[PDB]
């Protein structure tokens, strides 16, 4: 319906022992309580990365964005993680070295015309290296801000 | 074997309104894209407007010549999309396409909101905006002659002459006769009414006995025609 | 050819290859689709995106882009290839529009030459009654497709009442025409001939049918 819900609890850091999938549950745990996507939307995302490999090398900030089908979700949302100490995805592009990611851009996005926004943005924002290290150094309400800012276009 | 049925063309007054509509089967039609496309007599594709999904709202966009005048709207529980169109003009004439629809977005070096293609085509329905009031064929009987044709088999037919607008069907002893008949493109003649003819080759040795009779159907004019092909 | 522009036409030799090419200011910022298209008959999406075929989609077509350019490569052309083809992208940079080109017509130089079957038929007895006249001349199984059509009462050339169709291409990538002569009855009743000649590639047949 065009808006995307990004608040304040969409941002979190992460503990340093966390697996890929420990990350995918904790972003999509406040999607899920907020009724913003279906309620075993972690176990779809999950199960789509091991197929279909979110992980960018991008320098000097590894990214990630995990997702899963448009129908799972039921409004627009996007959640992000900030990783303590990279965790490995698997490379988006087929590139047999892992990703040590350190920023994770959940996405739960159900309208095509926010899909390519977010992903444009993304791409982006991502070469953005003062930016990307911000992101490490930031709490969450700054990280929340910096993004609400940046985002608040369409 | 994805099914696009489009139905409801025909002859409308510049002015008019008209409802076209598309029948789907197999796929999923509840989350497809669906885009309606037009070719204008002896020109080119013509996009003409395109619903969403539920993840969209179901929004709509239409290309500028067409927009406020024409709709776009879909029964899910039934798979048919359709299409209003109201104050149609000449250039609204047409061959009306419906087309299951994709999306794709190159994550490196797209562009929102990326690109939309059509993977999948009904056969059209056609539209003919037009002051000229319908007019159904004559139809005529072509003898049987082995003149051109090869050693005990002859040529017959018949002349669908002077009809409006296209389209028109033949068939040959009601469907049962398939094989060597070939039915000619229309001519469009300097009156604007169409004529074509539709001809049959059949063993000579079958005249005697064998009846042929052509089915003509224009469908506009709300006219069916048998007729009875002859020796001459 | 709008916002997309293409070729009107090209043609290419059997075996060797083509690239079509589409062009707009939106291709620099989106790819395009093709679609091929034949008279009668629905289209086909041959390709998309930056490298996208269709299963089904014989691996001699290939797209690609650059600049505000689209282009569609056939990779040693088939017979079943001559058709139209159909670009489609945006109307405009980040637009929710789309938009087709104007299309190209792809003549494929394919078989020799064949020549012609003429079957002339004379005014029905029913058409005479209803005071009209219609010789009908049916032309088909020709290549290339081309064809000139000339009517003849007795000996002398005929103007009017003919009505000629465009070649149209068949099931079996050899082409059809018919024409038309119409004429009173008092005409068909006046001459002792009428004929139809038909011309391809340098070689004639007539055929001639009378009031009898
Ligand atoms: C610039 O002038 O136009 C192209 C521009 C992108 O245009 P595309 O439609 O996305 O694809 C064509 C390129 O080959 C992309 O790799 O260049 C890439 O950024």
């Amino acid at each position: 319906m065009q808006g995307i819900h990004f608040r304040r609890h969409y941002v979190r850091h992460l503990p340093k022992e966390v697996s890929q999938n420990d990350i995918i549950k904790a972003l999509a745990s406040p999607l899920i309580n907020d009724g913003m996507v279906v309620s075993d939307f972690a176990d779809h995302v999950i199960t789509r990365e091991q197929n279909f490999p979110t992980g960018l090398p991008v320098e000097p900030v590894g990214v990630a964005i995990p997702h899963t089908d448009s129908k799972y979700v039921r409004q627009n949302a996007i959640s992000v993680g900030i990783l303590a100490e990279p965790v490995n995805f698997e490379d988006a592009g087929g590139e047999p070295d892992p990703v040590p990611v350190r920023v994770v851009f959940m996405l739960a996005l159900g309208n095509w015309f926010d899909i390519t926004n977010v992903l444009w943005w993304i791409k982006a924002v991502i070469q953005d290296e003062d930016f990307m290290q911000q992101l490490l150094v930031m709490n969450d309400d700054e990280i929340y801000q910096s993004i609400y800012t940046r985002i608040s276009e369409l | 074997e994805v099914q696009l049925v489009e139905s409801g063309g025909g002859l409308v007054k510049p002015g008019g309104s008209l409802r076209l509509s598309c029948s789907a089967s197999g796929f999923d039609f509840d989350n497809a894209w669906m885009t309606w496309v037009r070719q204008p007599p002896g020109k080119g594709l013509e996009w003409v407007g395109r619903i969403t999904g539920p993840g969209e709202g179901w929004s709509v966009d239409y290309a500028a010549p067409v927009e406020g005048r024409f709709t776009i709207s879909r029964l899910n529980s039934i798979n048919f999309l359709y299409l209003e169109m109201n104050n149609l003009r000449m250039e609204d004439s047409g061959l009306y396409f419906c087309a299951r629809t994709g999306k794709y977005y190159d994550f490196w070096s797209g562009y929102p909101p990326g690109e939309e293609y059509f993977q999948d085509w009904g056969r059209g329905t056609l539209v003919t905006v037009s002051s000229a009031s319908t007019k159904g064929p004559s139809v005529f009987p072509l003898a049987p002659s082995s003149k051109s044709t090869s050693g005990g088999t002859a040529a017959l037919g018949c002349l669908v002459k002077d009809y409006f607008p296209e389209p028109v069907t033949v068939s040959w002893n009601s469907g049962a006769l398939t094989s060597g008949v070939h039915t000619f493109p229309a001519v469009l003649q300097s009156s604007g009414l169409y004529s074509l003819s539709s001809v049959v080759t059949v063993p000579s040795s079958s005249l005697g006995t064998q009846t042929y009779i052509c089915n003509v159907n224009h469908k506009p004019s709300n006219t069916k025609v048998d007729k009875r092909v002859e020796p001459k | 050819s709008y916002e997309l522009t293409q070729e009107t036409g090209v043609s290419v030799a059997l075996g060797r290859t083509v690239t079509i090419t589409c062009r707009g200011d939106s291709l620099r910022s989106h790819y395009a689709s093709w679609y091929q298209k034949k008279p009668g008959q629905a289209p086909i999406l041959l390709f998309y995106g930056k490298n996208n075929r269709p299963s089904g989609v014989p691996d001699r077509f290939s797209g690609s882009a650059s600049g505000n350019r689209a282009s569609l490569t056939i990779s040693g052309a088939q017979a079943e290839d001559d058709a139209e083809y159909y670009c489609s992208s945006r109307d405009k940079s980040g637009s929710r529009l789309s938009v087709f080109g104007g299309g190209t017509k792809l003549t494929v130089l394919s078989q020799p030459k064949a020549a012609p079957s003429v079957t002339l038929f004379p005014p029905s007895s029913e058409e005479l009654q209803a005071n009209k006249a219609t010789l009908v001349c049916l032309i088909s199984d020709f290549y290339p497709g081309a064809v000139t059509v000339a009517w003849k009462a007795d000996s002398s050339p005929v103007k009017a009442g003919v009505e000629t169709t465009t070649p149209s291409k068949q099931s079996n990538n050899k082409y059809a025409a018919s024409s038309y002569l119409s004429l009173t009855p008092e005409q068909w009743k006046s001459h002792r001939s009428y004929s139809c000649q038909v011309t391809h590639e340098g070689s004639t047949v007539e055929k001639t049918v009378a009031p009898t």
